[PDB]
């Protein structure tokens, strides 16, 4: 199945603030009205250049994601889980299992890096070792399809895994989600007098 | 004269009004200067005139 990303997926490029001004920036994106992969579904996926990530959702059946390359324990591989008190983020050697589910791995080795802390939107970057995650959620008028309008991710956290990721899949325990990937475009950003993003213009576009 | 996390320049340091997300660190000019930071231990918004 697939929808339509009506201008969804802007996020903050940078941690300075600025106000009542436009500013012209380039960096990976998810362009404006992308077709964007829609699932209701736990198969792998590409990860590309980066991954648009977003829910809905009334029970919090999605509760997390695990990123990497072969994802067998020959190389390092990152997991993030939501679980019902922490996110927990691991960089780990691990032997995913072939379906997981909260049993995400039969083992796990050589990890040196941790780190412990309505619609739902997710942005992912891997750059020079950094993967950076952003997001925002929202209340919205239905559960199936992904809304109009504009609103943009505030970035959630910066990890220095320093590891390659081509490859990343969703873990359910025992709803709807939509994946996009960003690509390099040039953004003329809104900031309003809060400081805060509200319109976007995709230069590319049209 | 200030030095913040290596920022060095010079100006009339004053409290800020400006609602910097949590994340934020810096402000900045339109010369891209510095127009505002984030003091490092207290955490608080410093406007720079
Ligand atoms: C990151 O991992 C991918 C595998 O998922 C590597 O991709 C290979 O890259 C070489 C060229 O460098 C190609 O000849 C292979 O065909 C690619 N394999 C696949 C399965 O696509 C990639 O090289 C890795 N990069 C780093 C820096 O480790
Ligand atoms: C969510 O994850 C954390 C791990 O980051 C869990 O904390 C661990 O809990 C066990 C007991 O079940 C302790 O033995 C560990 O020492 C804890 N680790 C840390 C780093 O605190 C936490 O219990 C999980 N939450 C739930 C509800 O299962
Ligand atoms: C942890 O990672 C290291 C690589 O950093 C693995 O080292 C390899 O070990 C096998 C023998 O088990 C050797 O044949 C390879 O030549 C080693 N690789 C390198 C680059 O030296 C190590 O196996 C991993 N640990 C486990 C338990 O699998
Ligand atoms: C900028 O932020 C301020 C809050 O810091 C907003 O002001 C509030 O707006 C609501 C209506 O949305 C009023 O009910 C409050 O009384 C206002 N508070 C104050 C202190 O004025 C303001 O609307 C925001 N502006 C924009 C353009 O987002
Ligand atoms: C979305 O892309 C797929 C190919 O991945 C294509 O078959 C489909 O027709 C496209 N849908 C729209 C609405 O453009
Ligand atoms: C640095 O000192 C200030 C008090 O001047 C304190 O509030 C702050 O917590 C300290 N830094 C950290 C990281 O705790």
């Amino acid at each position: 199945a697939y929808t339509n990303s009506f201008t969804r997926g802007v996020y903050y490029p940078d941690k300075v603030f600025r106000s009542s001004v436009l500013h012209s920036t380039q960096d990976l994106f998810l362009p404006f009205f992308s077709n964007v992969t829609w699932f209701h579904d736990n198969p792998v996926l590409p990860f590309n250049d980066g991954v648009y990530f977003a829910s809905t959702e009334k029970s919090n059946i999605i509760r997390g994601w695990i990123f990497g390359t072969t994802l067998d324990s020959k190389t390092q591989s990152l997991l993030i889980v939501n679980n019902a008190t922490n996110v927990v983020i691991k960089v780990c050697e691990f032997q995913f299992c072939n379906d997981p589910f909260l049993r995400v791995y039969s083992s796990a080795n050589n990890c040196t890096f941790e780190y412990v802390s309505n619609l739902r939107e997710f942005v992912f970057k891997n750059i020079d070792g950094y993967f950076k995650i952003y997001s925002k959620h929202t209340p919205i008028n239905l559960v199936r399809d992904l809304p109009q309008g504009f609103s943009a991710l505030e970035p959630l956290v910066d990890l220095p895994i320093g590891i390659n990721i081509t490859r990343f899949q969703t873990l359910l325990a025992l709803a709807a989600y939509y994946v996009g990937y960003l690509q390099p475009r040039t953004f003329l950003l809104k900031y309003n007098e809060n400081g805060t993003i509200t319109d976007a213009v995709d230069c590319a576009l049209d | 004269n200030f030095n913040f996390n290596g920022l060095t320049g010079t100006g009339v340091l004053t409290e800020s009004n400006k609602k910097f997300l949590p994340f934020q660190q810096f402000g900045r000019d339109i010369a891209d200067t510095t127009d505002a930071v984030r003091d490092p231990q207290t955490l608080e918004i410093l406007d720079i005139t």
